[PDB]
């Protein structure tokens, strides 16, 4: 109850809390394993932020340096870096531990699926971005693919078209689904592509892509 | 200052100025050469930006007003007609002098990209340009009704007076620059009435600016002045029998544009007036015999492309495409003309008439059609015969698929045995013919003109075998074997009036792979290999679409400043193919699609042919063979 | 007759309009003698309707050049080439009107049908 | 008659405010805008006069060069009653391709 | 012919001149409920919905005050011209085949052209109050 | 009725 | 006479005026009317 009133509290003023206080909050937040409740008050200051959505007509454009859009996005990440705060901690809290006893899940995995689910759920699509961009640099492979989230596949199609190296996710996120088609649709396609690739490599894709 | 204020003295002068013609002439004729650019006949409007900027003055317009209040008003006190034909042709010539100086594309692209893509600074020239340029004043003036009027006036003249005029006669010149002033009129009002007025009242709402207005509310387009006038097509009708072939040609297009009109033909029909005005003292006869008479003109085969008779006849056959494929289903003038009984919602044709002696425009392009000859010795295969049959085949088609003007043009047809002279008058096409001494097999042969003729040709034999087949069915429908003889015979290859003449397997020579259509040469391309043709796409690929792209890159790539003047000249050759590659793409696809539709005729053509064949199977046995041996390789 | 009809129709609605127009204006000078928020309607309709009327311009003008357009085609075709061949169009032409209405008169049915089976739903 | 009455009653009227108008005058004595708005509603209706009467000299020239020795024949007349029943069959079609359109809409 | 003669003439005349009557009377008709709006409503008080009226006003008058648009009707007058002095010219030189003309058009087909243009005239008229009626039908439905 | 359309070449 | 009043009706159509809307239409014919009657 003080918890949840608090967290009511923080939301009316959403589109005015200060960085430090905001902090304050999601560290008090994580002491008492309250995740999934500090991660949405960090995308609900967020989009009171910005509620035009800028830093989303600001990346779908595509990196407009030298903007005053750049307001939009670093404050949105922000919250966004501190999401990524908990989420660490989170694992940390409940390191290597089982989702269940025989029959019951732990109230440690019920924290854990709370806290994903305000994750996936969200419409914030820049906060899902930074979110996959951030995956990948912890090395969290098999997190992407799971993901159902129609985001993804709109990020990772963006970058399949000038990194080799996540056209590769996408054709994994096609693969482990069963879209076999699909995949064999992209690897094709990057062969025949203008990006340098060695033709060594081309082999694999064609004859991953006859598979 | 002239020796009062300056708004008094200035128009004090003019009004001085205005007394008189020759005076008057001389500062209108003194106007237009002083709006001539110095680099002669694009940007930097030929004017300085600050003409009147030290009193308050709209800069140059006033010198536009008063020539137009001058001659909408002051055209009565000129007695000698000649000096008011000299002074009409002056005030002309400087409307298009005024408007052959404002650029279209350039604003038609700036108010699409320049705002929402590139910058705001070059936004302030552009919006300069459309404030001070005079186009919008002499738009706005075109509206008014005094225009409209003296110009109807002054193109309405006795016959008399034109025919026995010289052709370097002012009226003909005035005429003709009248003419031309309404149809760049009637093309810039939509792009005036878009990208002008909106800009200028808000400059005016935001500014403070003095205007005095001189258009019209009511009339909200220029069709609107002009539709109260019946007499004006009477006119442009008979001035098609005086000879001057640009006089010619200008009311032929400006008759085509009338035509081609929403809101005229919607007040005509709502009975109908034009009908009755061109059937008062037989206006339609008359021009009917005129058009009959210059159709039937032969032409200069040095002159092809410059002979004024074919320019004439591809005019006249443009107006009547344009005027039969718009609205099919109510009838229009092009019926009137081809010696038709025009009537509410039904046609007819009557006794002793144009028509029914065999003796009108129809019959007359028949004739014209039936009487060409395509196969060449010097050249063969000639590119403005096929033009021209090619055009007088759409025209039939647009009659026929018409089911208003349908049965009686088959029974006309058919009762003059037309496919008999069309199938004589076929010719065989092989890959040694050449196509204007060009030949198929060359590689330019898809960046020539060549392309044009072949789609054309390809056309026309699609359009003889569907004709062919429908001939067909009604015969054997009639259930009358009178004609189904001569029809077999015709196809069997025998000709009894005996003259014999290919087979349909004969024309069967267009299915050829050799040429490899479909597979192209694709270069090396080094650079410029990602720039694909998204935004470029019915096929057809724009090609400023990856200009723009092209040069953006070029311009980023001058930027980062790494070998810029070495590898100029790779991206302008890559340019330079990479244009006539979409060319050759869209001639493909041309090309591509028209064999498709020849073939689905011929498909079409050989059921119709099969389906109803009451004739024995055994002699045929030979055909089914021969066409079987034909089909083989196509299909494998 | 049946033409002179709608005539009198379009004259009879519009004095009626004129009367209602030139009546609103009267009664408020009658008021002052001895509304303001009502004829701004009025004044904003007139706006509402030439803001078309602008738009039916545009198009004719637009249809006008697209017209003499072809004007110039024709007559460009007529200057080349300097009875019998026409009497073809005009049947060309109406057996080509016959299948139109022919056409149209679909599209009618279908429409009126369209309607009948609402209408009995409705009471059905 | 009655229609040619109703502008006679509608007049005299619109003729008797003037006085009560010359009387507001009278009492204000002792806009622009407006008037911009008339003279704008007004302007498009030259427009209009201009653009009949263009559209008038393309039918003539139109007639007029495609038959010129016979303007009281019966091919201009079918060209004008078939362009009339033209305009009319578009008429019919759009409007009822418009009521077939709102069918859709009571098939929910 | 009474019937004729009354309307060919005495009716015509009346519509034409009576819709003529209309228009200037609208003219001033707005006029007067234009200077209505001035003269009482001269209390500087005038506001509110004013600014919206300005604004479609300034909206229109800015699109009517193009140099473009303005333009395109002088162009295409010109534009006309040309063409009238063309197609003049290009009469004037085939003004030769008269004969032809009005023998060639006087026909026959000509009466039964005629005659299929009145039935499709009654076709049309018969279609065009049908869809006409199915309107009129459908918007009572629209209500219930 | 035919004086030149007949197919006598 | 029906064919005539056809052609007067369709004649004035064609000829102003001053109605608030009606303009009058050009009128086409023959060859650029067919293919405007199949563009329909």
């Amino acid at each position: 109850a003080l918890l949840a009133e608090s967290l009511r509290l923080f939301e009316q003023v959403a589109g005015s809390l200060t960085p430090a206080n905001l902090t304050t909050a999601v560290e008090q937040y994580i002491s008492l394993k309250y995740y999934a409740g500090a991660i949405q008050l960090c995308l609900t200051v967020a989009q009171q932020k910005d509620r035009g959505n800028t830093a989303l007509s600001w990346v779908n454009d595509g990196k407009p340096a030298n903007d005053s859009r750049k307001k939009a996005f670093d404050e949105r990440k922000i919250c966004y870096n501190l999401i990524h705060q908990v989420l660490d901690k989170l694992e940390s809290d409940f390191a290597g531990e089982p989702e269940l006893v025989d029959g019951r899940p732990t109230l440690a995995a019920t924290k854990r699926m709370e806290a994903y689910n305000v994750v996936n759920d969200s419409s914030d699509e820049v906060f899902h971005f930074d979110l996959y961009e951030w995956y990948i640099e912890k090395g969290w492979t098999d997190r992407i693919l799971s993901i159902d989230s129609p985001h993804v596949i709109t990020y990772l199609q963006r970058l399949a078209e000038t990194d080799f190296r996540h056209a590769e996710l996408l054709c994994r996120f096609y693969t482990t689904r069963s879209r076999f088609f699909e995949a064999a649709q992209v690897q094709t396609n990057l062969a025949k592509s203008d990006l340098n690739i060695s033709l060594k490599d081309r082999i694999i894709l064609l004859s991953r892509a006859k598979g | 200052n002239p020796f009062p204020g300056p708004q008094e003295c200035m128009e004090m002068m003019f009004r001085e100025f205005g007394t008189g013609f020759e005076q008057s002439n001389a500062f209108i004729q003194l106007l237009t050469t002083l709006l001539v650019p110095p680099e002669g006949l694009n940007d930097s409007v030929p004017f300085p930006e600050w003409l009147g900027s030290s009193i308050r003055t709209l800069g140059i317009e006033p010198y536009v007003d008063f020539v137009f209040d001058v001659f909408a008003n002051r055209t009565k006190d000129i007695s000698d007609p000649s000096q008011l034909r000299i002074l009409r042709l002056s005030c002309l010539d400087f409307v298009m002098v005024c408007l052959v100086t404002f650029n279209e594309d350039l604003i038609v692209l700036g108010h699409e990209s320049n705002i929402s893509i590139d910058d705001a600074m070059a936004a302030t020239n552009l919006a300069t340009y459309v404030r001070l340029h005079p186009f919008s004043r002499v738009m706005e003036w075109l509206f008014n009704e005094k225009v409209i009027t003296s110009l109807i006036n002054t193109i309405h003249q006795d016959p008399i007076s034109l025919g026995s005029a010289s052709p370097d006669s002012p009226l003909v010149v005035s005429i003709l620059r009248a003419i031309q002033v309404m149809i760049k009129a009637l093309e810039l009002q939509e792009t005036y009435l878009h990208l002008v007025r909106p800009e200028v009242l808000r400059y005016q709402g935001e500014a403070g600016v003095r205007r005095k207005p001189v258009a019209n509310a009511a009339y909200s387009a220029f069709e609107d002045g002009i539709l109260s006038h019946l007499s004006l097509v009477v006119d442009l009708g008979k001035y098609c029998n005086l000879g001057h072939a640009e006089l010619t040609l200008a009311c032929l297009k400006l008759l085509e544009k009338i035509s081609t009109s929403s809101r005229i033909l919607s007040a005509w029909s709502p009975r109908n007036k034009a009908i009755v005005q061109l059937e008062r003292n037989g206006e339609g006869e008359t021009i009917s015999a005129s058009l009959s008479a210059s159709i039937m003109a032969t032409l200069d085969p040095a002159l092809a492309a410059s002979g004024e008779n074919y320019r004439v006849k591809l005019a006249i056959l443009d107006f009547l495409y344009a005027c039969l494929r718009a609205t099919p289903d109510q009838p229009t003038i092009a019926h009137q003309l081809l010696g038709f009984h025009c009537e509410l919602s039904k046609l007819g044709i009557e006794p002793k008439g144009p028509f029914d002696m065999q003796k009108s425009l129809f019959h007359s392009l028949l004739n014209v059609l039936i009487t060409l000859t395509v196969s060449e010795e010097e050249q063969g295969m000639r590119g403005y015969l096929v033009t021209l049959k090619y055009r007088v085949l759409r025209i039939l088609q647009l009659l026929w698929k018409s089911p208003l003007s349908a049965s009686l043009v088959m029974d006309e047809l058919r009762a003059t045995n037309f496919l008999f002279h069309m199938l004589l008058r076929e010719v065989q096409i092989q890959p040694q013919l050449p196509w204007d001494g060009q030949l198929v097999t060359g590689c330019e042969f898809l960046l020539s003109d060549a392309s044009l003729a072949y789609i054309d040709y390809l056309a026309s034999r699609a359009a003889i075998f569907e004709y062919i087949g429908k001939e067909l069915c009604s015969v054997s429908q009639n259930r009358i074997p009178s004609i189904k003889r001569q029809i077999f015979d015709a196809l069997n290859g025998q000709i009894f009036v005996p003259l014999t003449i290919p087979s349909i397997f004969d024309f069967f020579d267009f299915i050829n792979t050799d040429y490899k259509w479909e597979e192209i040469p694709s270069p090396h391309f080094t650079y410029l290999k990602d720039l694909d043709l998204g935004p470029c796409i019915g096929v057809h690929y724009d090609i400023r679409k990856a200009q723009e792209i092209l040069a953006l890159k070029r311009k980023e790539y001058e930027h980062s400043q790494l070998a810029t003047p070495e590898f100029l000249e790779t991206v302008e050759l890559e340019e330079k193919v990479l244009i006539e590659w979409l060319t050759v793409r869209n001639r493909a696809n041309l090309l591509l699609t028209a064999r498709l539709n020849l073939l689905q005729a011929w498909a079409n053509l050989l059921l119709v042919m099969i389906e109803s064949n009451d004739f024995k199977s055994t002699p045929k046995m030979a055909f089914l063979l021969q066409a079987l041996q034909a089909i083989l390789p196509t299909l494998e | 007759l049946s033409s002179d009809i709608l005539a009198i129709d379009q004259l009879r609605e519009l004095v009626k309009q004129d009367a209602d127009n030139a009546r609103l204006s009267f009664k408020a000078i009658d008021n002052l003698k001895l509304s303001n928020a009502d004829l701004i309607s009025y004044f904003s309709k007139t706006a509402d309707e030439m803001e078309e009327m602008m738009k039916k311009f545009e198009k004719t003008i637009t249809e006008i050049e697209a017209h003499l357009t072809g004007v110039e085609a024709h007559a460009m075709a007529m200057q080349n080439v300097a009875v019998d061949e026409r009497v073809y169009e005009l049947a060309a032409v109406l057996r080509e009107f016959e299948e139109s209405i022919l056409k149209v008169a679909g599209v009618v049915g279908g429409v009126k049908e369209g309607v009948t089976e609402l209408q009995l739903r409705d009471f059905m | 008659s009655n229609v040619e009455s109703q502008q006679e009653e509608l007049t005299a009227w619109l003729d008797r405010y003037e006085r009560e108008l010359d009387e507001l005058y009278a009492k204000q004595m002792g806009e622009r805008t407006y008037k911009l708005a008339e003279k704008l509603t007004d302007q498009l209706d030259e427009m209009g006069k201009d653009l009949a009467k263009m559209i008038k000299e393309i039918n003539d020239m139109s007639n007029t060069l495609s038959k010129g020795s016979k303007p009281d024949d019966p091919l201009t007349q079918i060209v004008r009653v078939l362009n009339g029943h033209l305009a009319q069959l578009q008429w019919i079609d759009t409007n009822a391709a418009a009521l077939q359109a709102k069918v859709a809409a009571a098939q929910k | 012919d009474a019937i004729l003669s009354r309307h060919d003439l005495d009716h015509t005349v009346r519509a034409f001149n009576a819709r003529r009557r209309h228009a200037e009377l609208s003219r001033r008709c707005l006029h007067l409920a234009a200077r209505v709006q001035v003269l009482r409503n001269r209390g500087y008080a005038l506001s509110g919905d004013e600014d919206e009226l300005k604004q479609k006003l300034q909206q229109i008058d800015k699109t009517l005050n193009d140099p473009a648009q303005g333009s395109r009707l002088e162009e295409l007058w010109s534009r006309l011209i040309v063409l009238r002095g063309y197609a003049e010219d290009l009469k004037d030189q085939i003004n030769q085949a008269g004969i032809t003309e009005s023998d060639g058009l006087g026909e026959e087909i000509e009466a039964k052209a005629k005659k299929i243009l009145e039935d499709y005239d009654k076709q049309l008229q018969h279609l065009k109050k049908q869809v006409e009626e199915a309107k009129k039908d459908f918007e009572e439905w629209e209500k219930q | 009725i035919l004086p030149m359309y007949k197919l006598s070449p | 006479a029906l064919f005539d009043s056809l052609l007067a009706r369709n004649k004035k159509q064609a000829e102003g005026e001053t109605a608030l809307g009606e303009l009058p239409s050009l009128q086409l014919g023959l060859a650029d009317l067919r293919q405007r009657l199949r563009k329909l």
